[PDB]
């Protein structure tokens, strides 16, 4: 039941207990010794320096990516016995339950930086499994930047800050990233998703996940199949708007975080989907793409998701640098039953993670630590190390050996359970520093992703586009970035290059099409649940405005939602103050009855809050998308910023009227009617 | 033209008009791995592809314990006068004497990649590359510590920073963590208010004071000792944001004190800081109400006005 | 019963188990894959990676000093309740038992060197007790080099090989090492103790231990004594000569510390006994020198040992490098009843070894290693770092706190038992780096020590002293050493000198005198037993020689002997060939019946062993001070070589008559009527 049961026994308890040096043996470590009342301190003083050093060192080197990024436990339940599609033991039986653990990130900042800053995020679950730990390292979007490993270096470097002054911080608004954007036309794709609601999603629950990379299902007899890795979110998926996500960045950076947290802390923990596409290994090329190309993602309507089971994250972790920080997921985390592909990008990421441990943790044994640890049982002939944790019985640490009897023994296809390359598997031709010519169609893919999405969508990554691009200070690579975009669209070019003030370039019917797929849209579909999501009750602690208000909140708490009711101070019923809160923490906001005192008037102006902090609080909601509502008299603080009633995710009346709408309007999450599209 | 980063020229390497080399010399193209066919693996004799990934994969050194978040520049320090009265050191020892510097200033519970707009006390690090070695004054812009004991350290440190359960929140401390340690350690009141303060949300780095915040002694070739504390005092005055405002600029740009620093010193308009000092008499140390080797105190310049030695 | 039982949680057994990684799984690691045959590497074989790189990154470094060691689990029991002079749990009981871990080493050779390297030598012990882990690291010769920590690094560097070439090897045999000699004249004590038998110990179970440093002893009520450490070794000491120990160093570099492993494995655990030398604190600078000086020792005339215990080695590591080479002394891992003393030499030793460990370890995290860890618990607020094995449950990581109720609690002298600096003790006086004028007796001590050896052990030190300044290639260095040593005897000076073909200087009387102290001779006492002690029976595969030296072994093995009967090649009896064969190995020599054969004649060259291989064994036997022996007719190998069964240490005759004479022998141990001594 508990994913961390395996953990119990390192965990220690400090309380009721003296405190201790290191090597044991009670102390007391809050003075210095000095020689004499006001004189130096003594380098005798063992307890100090034992003290200071361990803080000295406190720190290991972030992520050379994902750096900032959280993590939980949770239960991995398979749906079926899949031996007729993989070997592997964590789906080999129906009911069959994995510990797993998950850690979500965005990939350019630092350990520091924003969850709500656009980027792409990450997506890595461990399968804690009988035959060996199975990493599925994979992001919230289905393609990438580039198609070969060697230039991961180049691509990062350019989206991360200049290295002059290491400005700016978690962000591709600058020329370096946008040079490489023009110039490696792969980035393109991946760089449509970026500026969709998918570089800024609502929450780590509401993203789906995918493996990117087409990897292969070996069953025993050996037979393969094509696979791709999809996870799909129990809660649906939404996004925030880019002025929204601005303002959460300084107001809260933990937000996705925190949200987390609050999900799995509040008994509602989150739950995903684990399914996969299966493709005959003839038809690698059928598509109109190479299946070795992590640009390209398999549309639906060729191949359709099977799921095979669920994964549900029900626990947090103890320690966030024991557990999250120092996890280390591989792509070359695999066990029997899987295997790689010839696919150019993931076969350098199998050399990179390995290598970046050495790193990270100053050592070649980081999967003795508790949280990279198995549960299948580790036995080798591996000695040694930096850190090393265990002692080792069999002093005869070679193979082959007379002297251990054959042990650890040697195991493969046939005995022993061992992992094996699938055994159809060729190479043929000449060495080559080349990418094959089935890789050359980078802008196809792209106009397909925009074809498929709302028309206020399609706003919203032009919107970006414009947004980004204005931050480059060369004229010549808005330039590139224009003819790049025609090759795609000439609408799109045409619309950003607006606001970048250009010329549009004339059309490019090579690459154009009007295809269209399902599954890569956020908005034009309703949650599953409105369970956790938030609402923030403006009210005040004059009159009966909180009593009111406190009937209110546990109505709508009955239904799933958290709600929080602020006044201008910390009253019986009070959770947060004006000063405390903003729009971006709310996914709806609703102003109680008699709480209009503070939209106009005195009431607006309190040493307890900045000035007009309620008016911002339904201004910000409102416009950004969100239900918005007032109760009974309420409705003067919607038309004190000019909100009718009659309009859309807008609710005024009673508050049994109120509820009712909003919790609907919460399904809906976001009203793109209030976002202006081009041509309007 | 000085130039502080005169002595960095012999190790600035210049790859413009020039091939692509590995880290161990000779000329390569590193765009594109080594496979075995058409469609084929890559290949583990690929040397040019393990050598470039290792030093990306390698690039990665920690951060800072504390003050993670900062930023730095190049400059000159020059003295006022002759100050062998007061001090034997060099970089004092001559009017007009001139000592190229380095300085950092950054904040105290943020990491690499946090905001410079968060409530936090600000540091204030600057090196002077002197003839008779490096000296540096380690200091912040507010003259007083949390602490009196610097055993106490990581206790204070671990409190203001996030909480060890699930790392919330990023430089803040508005937790309660933190404010537990300052009602239970009283000596923290003192710089608490100075973080409410306008010290606590600059406009600028170079829109702060700066302090040495401890005492130290001034000797001379003769050995005689008086009590000091160093002061930074901007020549462009001190300027500080609204809470609100911060909070906003916290999203807006993160980089936002670290960019200002850069746009005026690349704009010919370099920031400039006078240093000036407090000089007590050994006997005077307790004089004024309270231990000068307190760190929670500062000395009023009623009690000791401060005088320049350069800028 | 079993000091190791901590360590049984962390030992592995790969008996009867498949191949994994280190992340889990069931693997073949002894084929690469390939493409296509007899194709090249592929690098998403991450079977081959991983096995390589733990191979790769197997090395940490070695010791800055003491490098060259070997180690053994133990157990010490205490003889009583000794709450009268300490505070010290583990010293606080009668028959209480304590774990403890030992490590002997050389101070100047690397990972490599040998052990019967002239060197001083390292016994550094590791008390496991319930109050913490408590440290006494010492050598077996209670003087040192320097008197202040800080000249720490020159002393070393000097010792050490040159920069330039790394020349020479555990060696103190060069100028750069006699040049500090001479010039830091504070050396010259240690380096008397390093020419003596010291220098070339049998064994590591054949030589005392010293904390060298003054230290205190506390009561609960906080009242103190001075105290000296002392191990007496219930073995005896017992020492080599230096030409026996060159052969050795070639024969046999792993001398010593087989020696301690075949001792425990075959029941034998060395023991040692704990003794103590109590002094009031105002009887500091009674004894002719102060106490604070590390360059002195007290003599038991003015105050003798008074033991307190017995600590005895009985176990040996499973793994040597996760027990023996990572294990951490420092004389900083201190005890509530224990605290130091103003020893400028100790003070800088607790900054450089809780320093050092950052560097062997790289991280702050070594005392969570296994061979670290207390049995008594760790408590505090020290978080993160590298390698963390551990979780905390306590999420409020700080002392002066509401939310964790006051703990980790803060331990002192009257609560939680805590470690307390001694209450009388003070600081008086200006702030000064120099040194106190009772520091400045160098000569008067070596002459003590010289004066209090045997006739032959002073001769041995001055042999010693003319073998290593003859391989100074400076004159001057040469002169200002004989300078030196003429301050403490202008005999001394005299005898050495003629090896250098220089000038006895002139007679310098100051610091000359005729006082005599105990316990620092090797020879003049005999061994407690001849236990494990080794004799080599020299036979032939050819008549009735080896039967009958068979039947000599079964004889000796009950008096606790170790016997190695020795051949042409490996017949019945066999243990060891000739060509496999040195005197070295052995304590004592004794040749077999019908052996003659091999001494003289076509038998002296075969093909099966270097020619005159068993005429040197007895020859370099007899020469090196052993006892040699032969039985009846084997008279004829001992005339040979000119030996006559009428010399003392020589015995032949019957096998029983040899046998009670070669054990008689081997109390004595070495027969130094057989070594000329100057002027004769
Ligand atoms: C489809 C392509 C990729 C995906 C889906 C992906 C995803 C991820 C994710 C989710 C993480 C987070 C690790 C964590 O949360 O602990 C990560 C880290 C990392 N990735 Fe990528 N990435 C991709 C491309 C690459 C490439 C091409 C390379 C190298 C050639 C690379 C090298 C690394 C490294 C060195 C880390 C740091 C992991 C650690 O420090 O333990 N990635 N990646
Ligand atoms: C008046 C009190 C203090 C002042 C003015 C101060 C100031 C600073 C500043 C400005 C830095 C940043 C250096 C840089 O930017 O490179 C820094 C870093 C640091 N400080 Fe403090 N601090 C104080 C208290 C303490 C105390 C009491 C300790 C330890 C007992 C401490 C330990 C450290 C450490 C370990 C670093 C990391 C430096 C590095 O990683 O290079 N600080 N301090
Ligand atoms: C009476 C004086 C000294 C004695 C008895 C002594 C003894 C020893 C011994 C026995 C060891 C071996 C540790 C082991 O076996 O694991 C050792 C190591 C060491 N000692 Fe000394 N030593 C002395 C002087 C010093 C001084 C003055 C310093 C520094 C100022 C020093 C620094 C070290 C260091 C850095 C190590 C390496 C330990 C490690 O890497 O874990 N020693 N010493």
């Amino acid at each position: 039941v508990d994913a961390r049961q395996r953990l119990k026994e390192v965990e220690v308890d400090d309380n009721g207990q003296f405190m201790t040096t290191d090597f044991g043996g009670n102390i007391e470590e809050q003075f210095s010794l000095k020689a004499g009342g006001r004189g130096s301190t003594l380098l005798e003083d063992f307890i100090f320096r034992q003290k200071l050093q361990h803080f000295d060192h406190e720190r290991i080197p972030e992520r050379v990516v994902h750096a900032r990024g959280a993590g939980a436990h949770g239960i991995f339940t398979s749906y079926g016995d899949w031996s007729n599609i993989t070997a592997a033991s964590f789906l080999g039986a129906k009911d069959k339950q994995t510990p797993v653990f998950v850690r979500f990130s965005t990939v350019a900042g630092s350990r520091g930086s924003a969850d709500t800053a656009r980027d792409v995020h990450g997506f890595a679950t461990r399968f804690y499994t009988d035959e060996g730990n199975f990493d599925i390292v994979g992001n919230n979007i289905p393609v990438f930047f580039i198609q070969d490993a060697i230039r991961f270096p180049d691509l990062i470097h350019s989206v991360k800050p200049s290295p002059d002054n290491e400005v700016p911080q978690a962000a591709t608004a600058h020329d370096s990233a946008w040079d490489f954007f023009s110039s490696q036309p792969s980035a393109l794709h991946t760089l449509f998703w970026a500026m969709s609601g998918n570089g800024i999603p609502r929450s780590y629950r509401h993203m789906d996940g995918f493996g990117i990379h087409t990897f292969r299902l070996v069953t025993e007899d050996g037979k393969s199949k094509l696979v791709k890795w999809h996870w799909k979110t129990k809660q649906g998926k939404a996004a925030l708007v880019w002025e929204e996500a601005q303002v959460l960045a300084g107001k809260n950076a933990d937000f996705h975080r925190q949200d987390l947290w609050d999900a799995i802390e509040s008994g509602n923990a989150p739950s995903w989907e684990l399914a996969v596409q299966l493709i005959d290994e003839d038809k690698a090329q059928a598509y109109g793409f190479d299946l070795l190309d992590p640009t390209k993602f398999l549309p639906e309507e060729f191949a359709p998701l099977q799921v095979l089971g669920e994964m549900t994250l029900n626990r947090n972790p103890m320690n966030y640098f024991a557990e999250t920080e120092q996890i280390s997921f591989q792509p070359g985390h695999i066990v029997r039953g899987v295997d790689f592909t010839e696919d150019p990008l993931l076969q350098g990421r199998l050399y990179s993670y390995l290598d970046t441990q050495l790193n990270r943790h100053r050592g070649p044994n980081f999967e003795q630590l508790p949280i990279n640890r198995p549960v299948s049982g580790v036995h080798n002939n591996h000695r040694d190390g930096q850190g090393q944790a265990w002692i080792h019985k069999n002093i005869h640490h070679y193979s082959p050996s007379y002297l251990n009897k054959g042990y650890p023994a040697q195991a493969n296809q046939t005995v022993g359970r061992g992992f094996f390359t699938t055994p159809g598997r060729t190479a043929s031709g000449v060495l080559n520093r080349e990418l094959s010519a089935t890789f050359d169609d980078h802008y196809t893919q792209p106009r397909l992703f925009f074809n498929s999405l709302t028309p206020v969508e399609q706003q919203f990554v032009i919107n970006a586009i414009r947004f980004e691009a204005s931050h480059v200070t060369n004229e010549q690579v808005k330039k590139n970035v224009l003819e790049q975009l025609n090759k795609i669209s000439n609408d799109v070019a045409k619309r950003v290059a607006v606001a970048l003030g250009l010329e549009a370039p004339q059309p490019d019917p090579t690459y154009y099409h009007n295809n269209v797929t399902r599954g890569v849209s956020i908005f034009n579909e309703s949650l599953p649940t409105i369970a956790t999501l938030r609402v923030g009750v403006l009210s005040t602690t004059k009159g009966g405005s909180l009593d009111k208000a406190k009937a209110l909140k546990e109505q709508l708490e009955k239904d799933g939602l958290k709600v929080t009711v602020i006044a201008e101070y910390l009253a019986s019923g009070v959770d947060q103050t004006y000063s405390a809160a903003d729009a971006t923490a709310f996914d709806a906001v609703v102003v109680a009855e008699g709480a209009e005192r503070v939209f106009s008037g005195k009431g607006a102006m309190s040493p307890l809050f900045p000035a007009g902090r309620p008016s911002q609080i339904l201004t910000d909601g409102y416009r950004w998308g969100k239900p918005v509502a007032a109760v009974g008299s309420a409705k003067k603080a919607l038309q004190s910023i000019g909100v009718e009633e009659k309009e859309a995710g807008v609710y005024a009346g009673a508050q049994d009227e109120v509820i009712k709408g909003v919790e609907e309007g919460l399904k809906v999450f976001k009203f793109l009617e209030r976002f202006a599209v081009d041509g309007d | 033209e000085v130039d502080a980063r005169q002595r960095l020229k012999e190790v600035e390497v210049d790859d413009n008009g020039q091939f692509m080399t590995t880290d161990f010399g000779g000329n390569i193209e590193e765009q594109f791995s080594l496979k075995a066919g058409g469609r084929g693996s890559t290949l583990l004799e690929d040397f040019i592809f393990r050598q470039k990934l290792q030093h990306f994969d390698h690039e990665r050194i920690p951060e800072r314990v504390v003050h993670a978040r900062g930023a730095g520049a190049h400059g000159i320090f020059t003295s006022y006068g002759d100050w062998s009265n007061i001090t034997a050191a060099s970089f004092l020892g001559a009017k007009d004497k001139q000592t190229p510097v380095f300085v950092r200033f950054s904040t105290v519970a943020g990491s690499r990649g946090s905001a410079d707009t968060a409530r936090d006390v600000h540091g204030f690090a600057t090196r002077f590359y002197t003839d008779e070695g490096n000296f540096d004054i380690v200091g912040n812009n507010i003259p007083v510590f949390f602490i009196q004991d610097a055993i106490r350290f990581p206790d204070l440190i671990h409190s203001v920073k996030p909480s060890p359960d699930n790392e919330v929140p990023q430089a803040a401390t508005a937790h309660d963590s933190a404010w537990d340690f300052f009602s239970s350690q009283p000596s923290a009141l003192h710089t608490l208010f100075w973080a409410m303060s306008g010290n606590g949300i600059p406009r600028s780095y170079r829109h702060m004071d700066g302090f040495g915040i401890h005492t130290f002694r001034l000797v001379t070739e003769d050995g005689k000792s008086k009590l000091v504390k160093w002061h930074w005092k901007t020549k462009q005055g001190k300027a500080a944001l609204v809470w609100e405002e911060a909070q906003v600029l916290a999203g807006k740009n993160a980089d936002f004190h670290r960019q200002d620093l850069w746009d005026a010193i690349e704009s010919g308009n370099a920031p400039s800081w006078e240093l000036a000092v407090q000089l007590i008499d050994e006997d005077k140390a307790q004089a004024y109400g309270f231990d000068l080797l307190d760190p929670t105190k500062f000395l009023p310049e009623e009690f000791a006005p401060l005088q320049v030695l350069g800028e």
